[PDB]
């Protein structure tokens, strides 16, 4: 009697990226067009990065009636969990986060795969005749998510030299080494954070010069300002999936900006974060497979367990209607291929200035295109 | 009195059990009628099998053991399985030994966990001793697809610091047959090359090599595995190539090549069919281990008198009243056993210290040229 | 009416009739069921197997058939042994046919005797011709103690005349089994060879090869050999060493093709155990010449109707009647057999003129890449 | 009641080289001592080098009652024909004379096998440094007699090439292309005919000069005679094995000086063949070790046949009591080895001269030894 789907949301409430608030908006306008059957959507935050305690939830998702699992969107291990579980149930899993060693599955992803993103920064490169890469690895899954890119070019001092900056250890000595290097470019790969930390005492080296050029793979680019670090001759390049070409794009930001100072106002409003996005974006896809699949069979979703062994009859069904979705949301659009993945999407490559961002060029699925 | 162990082993295709099992049931067998350990305490295990690449099932097992009563738990032996049970652990605050290496995340805010096996990112560095010890100028590092290049982090950051131009190739982890692959490797006059694989991924490599003529006196291939004494060089021993590894056991001790001699007049598992290249007689540095994580826990254990196993329940508890603690016992205790000697980090936990034997591909076979270790450097001979 | 030929072949390990016997059972037996030739006559022959490495008895043995009354004889199949029945038969002028190679003296004043086997001394200008070919400067012929390098007469006379540092080795005719000498082939750089022996012997020395590692596009062996494409190549034709030789089966032709065809579809003789590495399914140079040797006869016979199987006796009789004559119809006879075009010399009686198809060893396997004659020189593509 | 022992010669009566003749001057010595057993000694003409015939000849020896077998002395494949059936027969069989290509073995040679024939010539080059080495073959069978000596040094135009002498055709364009590669060492290989022919049109070129140097490895060199070719600068080396030291020496050569010009008056006298002293000391050999066989057991020989698969029972016996001999007779000393081969005996060296020849050195069977 209704299309159910839980979202396990890792988000805080309190500053936070807007996520819980980001499924309420979508929610809203689905139910705007009156006339079937309602769409509700269940939260189950997350406390900590956990398979242990990931666990625990799903056995109070199955016996629940739901359709699809959403995020988490920043907890890689309670990712992974989900996913497992997931599969043995046939309950589609929307993955829209981390991405980590990729048997069972069914299971799609919104985020622009470690394909993509290593091809983005490649073709990139490509219009700089590859010069002197290095890589500002924050962690050791910086060499994963970026995998196709280490491997595809030669590792050594004239080529690409990847350095790896470890925790409570900043990042001084790197820049350093790069300069010794004579190396101009440099491709920084962290969150928001340290990605605006890295460049901080970075300028103050003569690293923010146009002789130098950044490659930012953080997709939270748009939202990251810098103010007081960076100049007018700076090249800090980023990536972005915003469409304004979605009218309901203005409100969307709207939500976001004044809800922020007003449960905490106790910092400025940084910008529309991508999580939200695509847990936005995530719940329309969901609703849009389930309406094509309860034209040819009816749906029915009966209570689960992490006891028994049954499964999600129309799981399988609802899985192919998850590969043929054409959503046009805040992200671009919205399609899969076979293994699950996202394609036919844009991605264009912003960069910062005196004021807010300038789109340089744009990066699609097949092919480069610059200015 | 008596002490109940845990015990997570995955089935498998050979027997009722698996070289890794039968390590652990060997262990917990010696150490009984033995003086030397554990005196007046007798040792019990609760036996939990379970499936390959099953990590769901995996959680309800390692919960259930502990719902039995248990001091440690051991295995199971899969990455995934393994980083379920190793939360669970650490979530009651329950020991959790472990005798195999799997992807771990930067992230793990675990504490209840031990790791036996060598660290990769301290074994690396023993790689690179080796490779500007042979004024490399050149390498391609080669690994499979069943692991990220995160395990080889430290060979990737050489080309930073040190002057060596290193290259990233994948190992095809669909069948062994790769030719493509090798052929390349030829084009380019990549004559250093690190494999990073099991011994049995290796042995499937080397039939391909010889069919490919890249196995000559110009190649010089350096393997991570640890069983590299027990792969079948012989139709390579003519030929002339050069092949450089490593050997946590240290069979050069009488106490040591004792145990393994009554491990042979037990196979149970039957000897693997002759086609991957595999010299039988030898025990699996994967089973050395276990040996030794059964006796690295048993002297914690010895001095801890004050330890009764609690029956815990997983998903709604509070943690293990005698386990905090515990487990600072054994991040602290060293033991002499199979794989040299066992000491854990004052950190981390993960094991990082340990001794090593290189050993190359003389016109014998197989011999030790030196040892390594991370306090020292490199003594050659 | 019918005719009785001769048939000597020794015995074998192999079953009741070795590969060479067979040949003959078979020639002899698709003429008759084939107007093409002797029509209006029907053969017949008398068979007489002997020991191997035994001329006393096949002497007896080949003297008692000329009792029974025969127009020619045929094998044995050794050196000495056919040696000692070509002396009988020459004395009692009395035809001998041969589809071996033998050690024959130069003061051979013999006269009633024909070799489809091609000649070695004609033969071994062929590999000389594929020497310059590739620039060889140097390059080491090992040939097999069995027989002397007096069948290699030509191949030492080069480096008198033409330009090239030619080096002699002998291959241990005791086992297959010769690390030491392809030892000290490595150490002088001897990338050039040319074995000079059987497929049998041949398949034994590149097993070796592999294993010494000297299996690299290094190297190029040539073999003497005319059963090189019946030699599995397999664990060699993706290294990436070069080999090349000669094939005297003209398997190029449909006529040609269809008898070895029906050939495999006998083979009594058990396909030899997979150790040697033998191609099983193509038929032997061996037999293949036995075939036409009875065909070269068979047209020779035909045109000199004027004959009847007289009964000699040897150590006291006088020479057949119609035996000087029937001999020379032979060494004057043509037939377009398996083995090409047969044609015997105008003088000595040796067949030193025929067609071969130069081999090679290619990423598929091995390809013909040319052909070779007396008469041309070298057509390469 | 006798010792018997037949002898197939295949040598002539009118001007040959004496073998029938050097038989009888043995078993007359034999025959010398008064006091046992006589000595007899059956003579086998051969006609051609033919195996057919000689397995006719063997058919009449059996049925005798024979000893051993002496003999072929020039005829190679009527030689291995003997060995073959006296194998069977085990019945030993003197070998003096021809060796080509080497199962049942029971057989003993006097004549220096192709080994040590080929390791003198290799030791004399020594003495020169290995200088342009250019053996001029005579036939086929010049490769395998010298076997050991081809294989020993590379094959080039600078260390050592092979000519071989067509039939009819003449030693010329030879000597001509040995000019052309300045070669200076010349081994020729051929019977006393050849040997004295190649050098003949050779002399005339300024190829007897003192410049060049030659090795003839034919053992008839003591009675090749060079008149009217040599000088006193020439360098011709041969090889011998009369020992003086034998006081019948110089009986033995008047029998053959006279008898020469007495049924074959038509030519000069030589000088003593190799053919007969082989022959000679032959007889006295097997008479020796059969004289130690009659010592330890009573010696019956028994009638055999081609027919009857029968053997000599004291067959083995015999071969043994073969290898222990220790016989000086015309040849030097005469020992055998475990395989049956000729050793411990001495190899001068002469060398023509103005008139005769004159040692110039000696080659030992374990070291050489000039001057």
């Amino acid at each position: 009697s209704s299309l159910r789907m839980a979202a396990i949301l890792d988000d805080q409430t309190v500053c936070g990226r807007g996520e819980r608030l980001a499924l309420a908006l979508a929610r809203e306008q689905i139910n705007g067009i009156i006339e079937k059957a309602r769409v509700e959507v269940d939260i189950f935050e997350l406390q900590r990065d956990s398979q242990y305690e990931t666990t625990d939830t799903m056995c109070q998702i199955l016996p629940k009636g739901v359709v699809s699992v959403l995020g988490p969107s920043s907890s890689p291990a309670s990712a992974s969990t989900v996913s497992h579980i997931c599969g043995e149930k046939e309950i589609p899993h929307i993955k829209v986060g981390p991405e980590e060693t990729p048997l069972r599955f069914a299971s799609v992803s919104l985020y622009p795969s470690n394909e993509d993103v290593s091809l983005a920064v490649s073709r990139i490169l490509k219009s700089f005749n590859y010069p002197s890469a290095s890589l500002i690895c924050a962690k050791a899954e910086c060499l994963l998510r970026l995998e196709e890119l280490v491997r595809g070019f030669l590792i050594s001092k004239e080529t690409l030299s990847v350095r790896m900056l470890d925790d409570s250890r900043d990042p001084t000595p790197l820049l350093k080494e790069i300069r010794d290097d004579k190396v101009s470019t440099i491709i920084i790969d962290a969150n928001a954070s340290i990605s605006h930390l890295v460049l901080r005492k970075a300028s103050e080296l003569g690293m923010t010069s146009a002789f130098y050029k950044y490659i930012l793979t953080t997709m939270d680019f748009p939202i990251l300002h810098l103010d007081g670090i960076v100049e007018d001759s700076s090249n800090i390049l980023g990536f972005s999936m915003f469409n304004t070409s979605h009218p309901f794009y203005p409100e969307f930001v709207r939500s976001l900006n004044m809800s922020w100072r007003e449960n905490c106002e106790a910092s400025t409003y940084p910008g529309p974060a991508l999580s939200a996005a695509l847990m936005f974006d995530a719940v329309h896809v969901v609703v849009s497979a389930v309406r094509e699949l309860n034209r040819s069979q009816e749906i029915g979703v009966k209570p689960l367990a992490c006891t028994s062994a049954n499964i999600w009859p129309h799981g399988t069904s609802l899985m192919n209607y998850l590969r043929m979705v054409e959503y046009d949301g805040l992200t671009g659009r919205v399609e899969f291929n076979s293994k699950g993945q996202r394609t036919n999407y844009t991605l264009r490559i912003l960069e910062k200035s005196r004021q807010g961002h300038r789109e340089i060029g744009v990066w699609y699925s097949n092919r480069t295109l610059a200015m | 009195h008596v002490l109940r162990f845990g015990g997570i082993f995955e089935y498998v295709e050979s027997g009722p059990m698996g070289a890794e099992e039968l390590a652990f049931r060997f262990a917990v067998n010696t150490i009984n009628r033995n003086r030397t350990l554990l005196p007046n305490t007798t040792l019990t295990y609760d036996t939990q099998k379970i499936n390959l690449y099953d990590s769901f099932e995996a959680s309800k097992k390692a919960c259930d053991q502990l719902s039995l009563g248990v001091a440690a738990i051991f295995g199971p032996s899969h990455s995934s399985s393994a980083n379920a049970v190793q939360s669970i652990c650490n979530a009651l605050g329950v020991p959790h030994i472990q005798t195999r290496w799997k992807h771990q995340v930067s992230d793990n805010k675990d504490s209840f966990y031990v790791s036996l096996y060598p660290d990769f990112s301290s074994l690396s560095r023993a790689i690179l001793d080796l490779v500007q010890f042979f004024k490399w100028k050149t390498v391609t590092v080669v690994y499979d697809d069943s692991t990220g290049l995160i395990r080889l982090q430290e060979l990737i950051k050489a080309p930073s610091r040190y002057n060596l131009r290193l290259k990233i190739r994948q190992l095809p982890a669909d069948t062994k047959d790769a030719k493509p692959l090798l052929k390349e490797m030829k084009r380019g006059k990549e004559f250093h090359v690190i494999f990073d694989c099991s011994h049995e991924m290796a042995a499937g490599i080397l039939k391909q090599a010889l069919a490919m003529g890249m196995m000559t006196e110009y190649y010089h291939y350096i393997f991570t595995t640890l069983d590299l004494f027990a792969l079948d060089v012989e139709p390579y021993r003519y030929s002339g190539v050069n092949m450089t590894g490593f050997r946590i056991l240290n069979t050069e001790n009488t106490q040591v090549s004792s145990i393994i001699e009554k491990w042979s007049m037990e196979r149970l598992q039957a000897p693997p069919k002759p086609d991957s290249g595999l010299l039988d007689g030898f025990m699996t540095t994967d089973a050395a281990l276990m040996y030794d994580a059964v006796h690295v826990v048993s002297v914690a254990v010895q001095q801890f008198p004050q330890m009764t196993v609690s029956s815990l329940q997983c998903n709604r508890h509070k943690p293990w009243r005698f386990g905090t603690r515990f487990m600072s016992l054994i991040k602290e205790a060293h033991w002499e056993g199979l794989t040299g000697r066992i000491t854990f980090n004052k950190t981390n936990g993960l094991r990082t210290d340990f001794d090593l034997d290189v050993i190359s591909l003389k016109e014998e076979g197989l011999e030790k040229i030196g040892t390594w270790d991370p306090a020292s450097g490199l003594n050659m001979t």
